[PDB]
Protein backbone atom coordinates (compact mmCIF):
# COMPACT_ATOMS: atom_id res chain seq x y z
CA UNK A 1 0.00 0.00 0.00
CA UNK A 2 1.83 2.74 1.37
CA UNK A 3 -1.21 5.13 1.68
CA UNK A 4 -2.47 4.11 4.90
CA UNK A 5 -1.60 6.52 7.66
CA UNK A 6 -0.19 4.90 11.25
CA UNK A 7 -1.72 7.93 14.01
CA UNK A 8 -0.02 5.12 16.48
CA UNK A 9 -0.05 1.55 18.03
CA UNK A 10 -2.81 -0.34 16.46
CA UNK A 11 -4.39 3.02 14.59
CA UNK A 12 -4.80 4.05 11.28
CA UNK A 13 -6.38 6.14 8.41
CA UNK A 14 -6.52 5.62 4.62
CA UNK A 15 -6.77 1.23 5.83
CA UNK A 16 -8.31 -0.98 3.83
CA UNK B 1 -5.88 21.02 21.41
CA UNK B 2 -3.35 20.68 17.78
CA UNK B 3 -0.34 22.18 19.53
CA UNK B 4 2.71 21.15 20.31
CA UNK B 5 4.47 23.55 22.33
CA UNK B 6 8.83 23.69 23.08
CA UNK B 7 10.99 26.53 24.68
CA UNK B 8 11.86 28.67 22.07
CA UNK B 9 15.75 28.67 23.36
CA UNK B 10 18.55 26.09 24.71
CA UNK B 11 21.59 26.22 25.37
CA UNK B 12 24.56 24.11 26.66
CA UNK B 13 28.31 23.60 26.14
CA UNK B 14 30.34 21.05 24.16
CA UNK B 15 30.08 17.87 26.11
CA UNK B 16 26.95 18.61 28.14
CA UNK B 17 23.57 16.78 28.02
CA UNK B 18 20.72 18.95 26.92
CA UNK B 19 17.36 18.12 26.93
CA UNK B 20 14.81 19.53 24.80
CA UNK B 21 11.14 19.66 25.85
CA UNK B 22 7.84 19.07 23.92
CA UNK B 23 4.46 19.64 25.32
CA UNK B 24 1.08 18.55 23.68
CA UNK B 25 -2.22 17.36 24.51
CA UNK B 26 -4.61 13.64 24.70
CA UNK B 27 -5.22 14.72 21.03
CA UNK B 28 -1.81 14.36 20.13
CA UNK B 29 1.58 13.57 22.11
CA UNK B 30 -0.38 11.09 24.69
CA UNK B 31 -1.33 8.60 21.95
CA UNK B 32 0.16 8.94 18.57
CA UNK B 33 3.69 8.38 17.51
CA UNK B 34 6.31 11.11 17.88
CA UNK B 35 8.83 11.95 16.04
CA UNK B 36 11.66 14.74 16.03
CA UNK B 37 13.55 16.63 13.62
CA UNK B 38 16.42 18.15 13.44
CA UNK B 39 16.77 21.32 11.14
CA UNK B 40 20.70 22.78 10.23
CA UNK B 41 21.73 25.85 8.08
CA UNK B 42 21.14 25.07 4.52
CA UNK B 43 19.84 21.85 5.01
CA UNK B 44 16.18 20.63 5.34
CA UNK B 45 14.91 19.15 8.42
CA UNK B 46 15.91 15.66 9.47
CA UNK B 47 14.43 13.06 10.92
CA UNK B 48 16.15 11.68 14.35
CA UNK B 49 13.35 9.93 16.09
CA UNK B 50 10.22 7.78 14.95
CA UNK B 51 7.42 6.43 17.06
CA UNK B 52 8.53 8.42 20.24
CA UNK B 53 11.53 6.58 20.81
CA UNK B 54 13.17 4.97 18.00
CA UNK B 55 16.59 6.12 16.26
CA UNK B 56 16.68 6.96 12.86
CA UNK B 57 18.91 4.82 11.00
CA UNK B 58 22.15 6.81 10.61
CA UNK B 59 21.71 8.94 13.66
CA UNK B 60 24.19 9.17 15.84
CA UNK B 61 23.14 7.10 19.62
CA UNK B 62 23.80 10.37 21.93
CA UNK B 63 20.33 11.05 20.31
CA UNK B 64 17.40 9.39 22.12
CA UNK B 65 13.94 10.02 23.13
CA UNK B 66 11.08 9.13 25.85
CA UNK B 67 7.22 10.03 26.44
CA UNK B 68 5.04 10.32 29.18
CA UNK B 69 1.66 11.19 29.19
CA UNK B 70 1.43 14.76 27.29
CA UNK B 71 4.83 15.73 27.37
CA UNK B 72 7.77 14.32 25.28
CA UNK B 73 11.68 14.55 25.34
CA UNK B 74 14.66 14.84 23.05
CA UNK B 75 17.55 14.09 24.96
CA UNK B 76 21.51 14.75 23.09
CA UNK B 77 24.53 13.42 24.70
CA UNK B 78 28.13 14.69 24.25
CA UNK B 79 26.52 17.82 22.69
CA UNK B 80 28.65 18.60 19.78
CA UNK B 81 28.79 22.14 17.84
CA UNK B 82 26.95 20.48 14.88
CA UNK B 83 24.35 20.04 17.10
CA UNK B 84 23.73 23.96 16.50
CA UNK B 85 20.22 24.45 15.11
CA UNK B 86 16.63 23.92 15.19
CA UNK B 87 14.70 20.60 16.87
CA UNK B 88 11.12 19.76 16.43
CA UNK B 89 8.72 18.10 18.08
CA UNK B 90 5.69 16.32 15.68
CA UNK B 91 3.27 14.01 16.35
CA UNK B 92 -0.27 13.03 13.88
CA UNK B 93 -3.38 15.01 15.56
CA UNK B 94 -6.52 13.57 15.46
CA UNK B 95 -9.07 16.46 17.01
CA UNK B 96 -10.60 17.10 13.54
CA UNK B 97 -11.09 13.06 12.95
CA UNK B 98 -8.60 13.40 11.13
CA UNK B 99 -5.01 12.67 9.82
CA UNK B 100 -3.61 16.31 10.80
CA UNK B 101 0.01 16.48 11.31
CA UNK B 102 1.66 19.28 13.96
CA UNK B 103 5.14 21.02 14.04
CA UNK B 104 6.13 21.53 17.56
CA UNK B 105 7.21 25.27 17.90
CA UNK B 106 10.65 24.45 17.60
CA UNK B 107 13.74 25.08 19.98
CA UNK B 108 17.10 26.93 18.47
CA UNK B 109 19.75 24.94 20.58
CA UNK B 110 22.81 27.10 20.67
CA UNK B 111 25.83 25.11 21.46
CA UNK B 112 28.15 27.74 23.42
CA UNK B 113 31.14 28.30 20.87
CA UNK B 114 32.61 31.35 22.63
CA UNK B 115 31.73 33.24 26.29
CA UNK B 116 28.61 34.93 26.73
CA UNK B 117 28.28 38.66 25.64
CA UNK B 118 26.14 41.32 26.58
CA UNK B 119 24.79 43.72 23.69
CA UNK B 120 25.48 47.35 23.21
CA UNK B 121 22.68 49.44 22.49
CA UNK B 122 22.87 52.90 20.57
CA UNK B 123 19.38 54.88 20.52
CA UNK B 124 18.93 57.15 17.88
CA UNK B 125 15.98 60.06 18.51
CA UNK B 126 14.21 61.31 15.28
CA UNK B 127 16.37 63.78 13.07
CA UNK B 128 15.45 66.90 12.12
CA UNK B 129 15.30 66.63 8.52
CA UNK B 130 13.03 63.40 8.94
CA UNK B 131 10.94 65.81 11.44
CA UNK B 132 10.39 68.15 8.80
CA UNK B 133 9.20 65.46 6.74
CA UNK B 134 6.39 65.08 9.06
CA UNK B 135 7.27 61.74 10.14
CA UNK B 136 9.91 60.40 13.50
CA UNK B 137 11.50 57.34 13.46
CA UNK B 138 13.30 56.28 16.64
CA UNK B 139 16.50 53.56 15.92
CA UNK B 140 17.32 51.24 18.51
CA UNK B 141 20.95 49.61 17.61
CA UNK B 142 21.95 46.14 19.18
CA UNK B 143 25.37 44.74 18.64
CA UNK B 144 27.94 42.21 20.09
CA UNK B 145 25.87 40.17 22.12
CA UNK B 146 25.77 36.01 22.14
CA UNK B 147 24.29 33.45 22.06
CA UNK B 148 21.93 35.26 19.43
CA UNK B 149 18.78 36.07 21.23
CA UNK B 150 17.35 39.23 22.34
CA UNK B 151 13.95 41.20 23.72
CA UNK B 152 13.32 44.27 22.69
CA UNK B 153 11.05 46.28 24.53
CA UNK B 154 9.90 50.20 24.01
CA UNK B 155 8.84 52.76 26.36
CA UNK B 156 6.85 56.10 26.18
CA UNK B 157 8.04 57.50 29.29
CA UNK B 158 7.36 54.74 31.60
CA UNK B 159 4.21 52.66 30.12
CA UNK B 160 5.06 50.04 27.40
CA UNK B 161 4.99 51.09 23.51
CA UNK B 162 2.98 48.07 21.16
CA UNK B 163 1.62 49.85 18.25
CA UNK B 164 4.35 51.17 15.74
CA UNK B 165 7.34 49.04 16.38
CA UNK B 166 9.42 47.03 13.93
CA UNK B 167 12.57 44.55 15.06
CA UNK B 168 15.03 42.17 12.56
CA UNK B 169 15.87 39.05 13.42
CA UNK B 170 19.29 38.58 14.75
CA UNK B 171 22.08 38.16 12.03
CA UNK B 172 25.72 36.64 12.79
CA UNK B 173 27.94 39.25 13.05
CA UNK B 174 31.78 38.63 11.08
CA UNK B 175 32.57 38.15 14.82
CA UNK B 176 30.51 35.45 15.33
CA UNK B 177 28.35 37.56 18.06
CA UNK B 178 25.26 38.79 17.00
CA UNK B 179 22.91 42.42 15.92
CA UNK B 180 19.47 43.27 15.63
CA UNK B 181 18.38 46.67 15.24
CA UNK B 182 14.39 48.07 16.48
CA UNK B 183 12.40 50.91 14.43
CA UNK B 184 9.43 52.52 16.38
CA UNK B 185 7.65 55.42 14.28
CA UNK B 186 5.55 57.64 15.42
CA UNK B 187 3.97 60.73 13.93
CA UNK B 188 5.72 63.79 15.28
CA UNK B 189 2.82 64.78 17.64
CA UNK B 190 3.35 61.47 19.42
CA UNK B 191 7.02 62.12 19.63
CA UNK B 192 6.56 65.94 20.89
CA UNK B 193 4.00 64.83 23.47
CA UNK B 194 5.55 62.84 25.82
CA UNK B 195 8.84 63.67 28.35
CA UNK B 196 10.89 60.33 27.18
CA UNK B 197 11.20 57.43 25.06
CA UNK B 198 13.09 54.33 25.83
CA UNK B 199 14.42 51.11 24.24
CA UNK B 200 14.73 48.41 26.42
CA UNK B 201 17.09 45.09 25.12
CA UNK B 202 16.77 42.05 27.44
CA UNK B 203 20.01 40.04 26.80
CA UNK B 204 20.31 36.08 29.45
CA UNK B 205 18.26 37.99 32.29
CA UNK B 206 20.77 41.21 31.88
CA UNK B 207 18.20 44.26 31.01
CA UNK B 208 20.26 47.36 28.55
CA UNK B 209 18.01 50.70 28.68
CA UNK B 210 18.52 53.66 26.45
CA UNK B 211 16.19 56.32 26.84
CA UNK B 212 16.14 60.05 24.34
CA UNK B 213 13.77 62.92 24.75
CA UNK B 214 13.08 65.76 22.45
CA UNK B 215 15.69 68.47 22.50
CA UNK C 1 18.79 6.65 -3.70
CA UNK C 2 15.65 8.67 -2.85
CA UNK C 3 15.78 12.09 -3.62
CA UNK C 4 13.24 14.94 -3.55
CA UNK C 5 13.99 17.87 -5.71
CA UNK C 6 12.66 21.17 -5.99
CA UNK C 7 12.51 23.88 -8.64
CA UNK C 8 14.49 27.49 -7.97
CA UNK C 9 13.86 30.28 -5.91
CA UNK C 10 10.68 32.89 -6.75
CA UNK C 11 10.31 36.11 -6.74
CA UNK C 12 6.92 37.40 -7.11
CA UNK C 13 4.37 40.44 -6.93
CA UNK C 14 1.45 39.72 -5.19
CA UNK C 15 -1.61 39.70 -6.66
CA UNK C 16 0.54 36.84 -9.48
CA UNK C 17 -0.29 33.25 -9.93
CA UNK C 18 2.71 30.72 -9.02
CA UNK C 19 3.17 27.01 -9.40
CA UNK C 20 5.93 25.39 -7.87
CA UNK C 21 7.53 21.82 -8.09
CA UNK C 22 8.93 18.82 -6.51
CA UNK C 23 10.50 15.94 -8.27
CA UNK C 24 10.78 12.42 -7.26
CA UNK C 25 13.36 9.91 -7.75
CA UNK C 26 14.07 6.23 -6.37
CA UNK C 27 10.77 5.05 -5.95
CA UNK C 28 7.43 4.51 -7.01
CA UNK C 29 5.84 8.22 -7.01
CA UNK C 30 1.97 6.90 -7.48
CA UNK C 31 2.26 4.76 -3.81
CA UNK C 32 3.74 7.45 -1.19
CA UNK C 33 1.67 10.69 0.14
CA UNK C 34 3.96 13.74 -0.75
CA UNK C 35 3.53 16.35 2.12
CA UNK C 36 4.17 20.42 2.32
CA UNK C 37 5.72 22.72 4.58
CA UNK C 38 5.97 26.05 4.82
CA UNK C 39 8.75 27.99 6.79
CA UNK C 40 7.91 32.24 7.06
CA UNK C 41 11.09 33.85 7.97
CA UNK C 42 11.89 33.55 11.73
CA UNK C 43 9.04 31.24 11.91
CA UNK C 44 9.05 27.46 12.35
CA UNK C 45 7.37 24.69 10.07
CA UNK C 46 4.53 24.66 9.35
CA UNK C 47 2.39 21.53 7.79
CA UNK C 48 0.25 22.45 4.86
CA UNK C 49 -1.18 19.31 3.40
CA UNK C 50 -0.08 16.15 1.82
CA UNK C 51 -1.35 14.67 -1.29
CA UNK C 52 -1.52 11.35 -2.74
CA UNK C 53 -0.71 10.72 -6.73
CA UNK C 54 -2.04 7.53 -7.34
CA UNK C 55 -6.02 8.63 -6.60
CA UNK C 56 -5.16 12.33 -6.23
CA UNK C 57 -6.33 12.03 -2.85
CA UNK C 58 -5.89 15.15 -0.07
CA UNK C 59 -5.75 16.99 2.79
CA UNK C 60 -4.96 20.18 3.88
CA UNK C 61 -4.71 21.78 6.91
CA UNK C 62 -7.14 23.70 8.17
CA UNK C 63 -5.36 27.35 7.54
CA UNK C 64 -4.63 26.40 3.89
CA UNK C 65 -7.33 24.75 2.85
CA UNK C 66 -9.20 26.99 0.08
CA UNK C 67 -6.34 29.02 0.30
CA UNK C 68 -3.50 26.88 -1.58
CA UNK C 69 -3.89 23.67 -4.72
CA UNK C 70 -1.84 20.79 -4.38
CA UNK C 71 -1.82 18.52 -7.31
CA UNK C 72 0.83 15.94 -9.11
CA UNK C 73 1.88 15.16 -12.67
CA UNK C 74 2.55 11.29 -12.98
CA UNK C 75 3.42 11.82 -16.85
CA UNK C 76 6.70 13.28 -14.96
CA UNK C 77 7.03 11.90 -11.33
CA UNK C 78 6.38 15.72 -10.28
CA UNK C 79 4.13 17.27 -7.41
CA UNK C 80 2.89 20.53 -7.42
CA UNK C 81 2.08 23.63 -5.05
CA UNK C 82 -0.08 26.73 -6.61
CA UNK C 83 -1.40 29.66 -5.74
CA UNK C 84 -3.30 32.18 -8.17
CA UNK C 85 -3.19 35.02 -5.81
CA UNK C 86 -0.05 35.39 -4.05
CA UNK C 87 0.21 37.44 -1.25
CA UNK C 88 2.71 39.06 0.67
CA UNK C 89 2.37 36.64 3.26
CA UNK C 90 3.00 33.81 1.38
CA UNK C 91 6.95 34.76 1.56
CA UNK C 92 8.49 31.52 2.91
CA UNK C 93 10.54 28.96 2.47
CA UNK C 94 7.88 25.52 0.93
CA UNK C 95 9.39 22.25 1.88
CA UNK C 96 7.91 18.42 -0.57
CA UNK C 97 8.55 15.98 1.79
CA UNK C 98 7.56 12.26 1.50
CA UNK C 99 5.40 10.73 4.05
CA UNK C 100 7.00 7.14 4.60
CA UNK C 101 9.51 5.65 6.69
CA UNK C 102 8.95 2.01 6.09
CA UNK C 103 8.87 1.31 9.52
CA UNK C 104 5.89 -1.84 8.26
CA UNK C 105 5.21 -3.81 5.45
CA UNK C 106 2.30 -1.10 4.59
CA UNK C 107 1.70 2.44 5.72
CA UNK C 108 3.38 5.31 6.00
CA UNK C 109 3.88 7.81 9.31
CA UNK C 110 7.03 9.91 8.95
CA UNK C 111 7.93 12.42 6.68
CA UNK C 112 11.30 10.82 5.37
CA UNK C 113 12.46 12.26 2.43
CA UNK C 114 12.90 16.09 1.91
CA UNK C 115 12.71 18.81 -0.54
CA UNK C 116 16.09 21.07 -1.03
CA UNK C 117 13.09 24.07 -0.80
CA UNK C 118 11.82 26.54 -2.43
CA UNK C 119 12.30 30.13 -1.39
CA UNK C 120 9.40 32.37 -2.44
CA UNK C 121 9.26 36.32 -2.07
CA UNK C 122 6.08 37.62 -2.53
CA UNK C 123 6.02 42.03 -2.37
CA UNK C 124 3.21 44.40 -3.28
CA UNK C 125 5.65 47.08 -3.36
CA UNK C 126 7.67 48.41 -6.47
CA UNK C 127 10.90 49.88 -6.97
CA UNK C 128 11.86 52.73 -4.61
CA UNK C 129 14.98 54.73 -3.70
CA UNK C 130 15.25 55.64 0.34
CA UNK C 131 15.27 58.91 2.32
CA UNK C 132 18.80 59.40 4.08
CA UNK C 133 18.48 60.97 7.42
CA UNK C 134 21.68 61.62 9.45
CA UNK C 135 21.44 60.48 12.80
CA UNK C 136 23.10 62.69 14.91
CA UNK C 137 25.98 62.43 17.60
CA UNK C 138 24.63 62.01 20.66
CA UNK C 139 26.22 65.35 23.21
CA UNK C 140 29.30 66.41 21.79
CA UNK C 141 31.95 67.42 24.29
CA UNK C 142 30.98 64.34 26.82
CA UNK C 143 34.14 62.47 28.50
CA UNK C 144 33.34 59.23 28.45
CA UNK C 145 35.39 58.58 25.53
CA UNK C 146 34.16 57.36 22.06
CA UNK C 147 30.84 59.22 19.93
CA UNK C 148 27.97 57.57 17.99
CA UNK C 149 26.65 58.96 14.77
CA UNK C 150 25.41 57.51 11.92
CA UNK C 151 22.37 57.47 8.74
CA UNK C 152 19.17 56.36 8.63
CA UNK C 153 18.45 54.68 5.31
CA UNK C 154 14.31 54.76 5.01
CA UNK C 155 11.88 53.25 2.83
CA UNK C 156 13.24 51.65 -0.30
CA UNK C 157 12.87 48.59 -2.21
CA UNK C 158 14.27 46.30 -3.22
CA UNK C 159 17.47 45.19 -1.27
CA UNK C 160 20.09 46.03 -1.58
CA UNK C 161 21.36 49.12 -0.49
CA UNK C 162 25.17 50.47 -0.33
CA UNK C 163 26.41 52.27 2.42
CA UNK C 164 30.23 53.76 3.10
CA UNK C 165 31.53 56.75 4.85
CA UNK C 166 33.69 59.67 3.80
CA UNK C 167 33.95 57.64 0.20
CA UNK C 168 35.12 54.55 2.05
CA UNK C 169 37.76 56.21 3.86
CA UNK C 170 36.18 55.93 7.32
CA UNK C 171 35.97 51.94 7.84
CA UNK C 172 36.86 51.63 11.80
CA UNK C 173 34.16 51.11 13.85
CA UNK C 174 31.88 51.16 10.82
CA UNK C 175 28.57 49.47 11.73
CA UNK C 176 25.98 49.16 8.81
CA UNK C 177 22.89 46.80 9.68
CA UNK C 178 20.53 44.47 8.39
CA UNK C 179 17.40 46.16 6.87
CA UNK C 180 14.16 45.51 8.46
CA UNK C 181 10.95 44.45 6.39
CA UNK C 182 8.25 46.76 6.72
CA UNK C 183 5.06 46.01 6.78
CA UNK C 184 4.61 48.54 3.85
CA UNK C 185 6.82 46.44 1.81
CA UNK C 186 9.75 48.80 2.31
CA UNK C 187 13.19 48.21 3.46
CA UNK C 188 14.93 50.86 6.13
CA UNK C 189 17.97 50.02 7.58
CA UNK C 190 21.16 52.20 9.72
CA UNK C 191 24.91 52.39 9.17
CA UNK C 192 26.54 53.97 12.23
CA UNK C 193 30.18 54.66 13.07
CA UNK C 194 31.94 54.92 15.90
CA UNK C 195 34.32 57.96 16.07
CA UNK C 196 36.77 60.38 18.70
CA UNK C 197 34.25 62.82 20.40
CA UNK C 198 37.54 65.17 19.82
CA UNK C 199 37.27 65.55 16.33
CA UNK C 200 33.82 66.30 15.82
CA UNK C 201 34.63 70.15 15.20
CA UNK C 202 37.70 68.58 13.51
CA UNK C 203 36.83 66.12 10.77
CA UNK C 204 33.92 65.61 8.22
CA UNK C 205 31.40 62.35 8.54
CA UNK C 206 29.68 62.09 4.91
CA UNK C 207 27.53 59.10 4.27
CA UNK C 208 27.19 57.67 0.97
CA UNK C 209 24.32 55.81 -0.01
CA UNK C 210 24.23 53.93 -3.30
CA UNK C 211 20.65 52.06 -4.17
CA UNK C 212 21.11 51.00 -7.73
CA UNK C 213 17.59 49.21 -8.72
CA UNK C 214 16.10 52.97 -8.26
CA UNK C 215 19.62 54.57 -9.67
CA UNK C 216 20.45 56.85 -6.03
CA UNK C 217 22.92 57.85 -5.16
CA UNK C 218 22.71 60.16 -1.89
CA UNK C 219 25.65 61.79 0.24
CA UNK C 220 24.52 63.27 3.41
CA UNK C 221 26.33 65.47 6.15
CA UNK C 222 26.16 63.98 9.46
CA UNK C 223 26.33 66.71 12.32
CA UNK C 224 26.35 67.41 15.90
CA UNK C 225 22.83 68.60 16.70
CA UNK C 226 21.75 71.92 17.68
Amino acid sequence: TRKSIHLGPGRAFYAT
Amino acid sequence: QSVLTQPPSASGTPGQRISISCSGTSSNVENNYVYWYQHLPGTAPKLLIYRNDHRSSGIPDRFSASKSGTSASLAISGLRPEDEGDYYCAAWDDSRGGPDWVFGGGTKLTVLAQPKAAPSVTLFPPSSEELQANKATLVCLISDFYPGAVTVAWKADSSPVKAGVETTTPSKQSNNKYAASSYLSLTPEQWKSHKSYSCQVTHEGSTVEKTVAPT
Amino acid sequence: EIQLEQSGAEVKKSGESLKISCQTSGYSFSDYWIGWVRQMPGKGLEWMGIFYPGDSDSRYSPSFEGQVTMSADRSTNTAHLQWSSLKPSDTALYYCARLGGDYEDSGADAFDFWGQGTLVTVSSASTKGPSVFPLAPSSKSTSGGTAALGCLVKDYFPEPVTVSWNSGALTSGVHTFPAVLQSSGLYSLSSVVTVPSSSLGTQTYICNVNHKPSNTKVDKKVEPKS
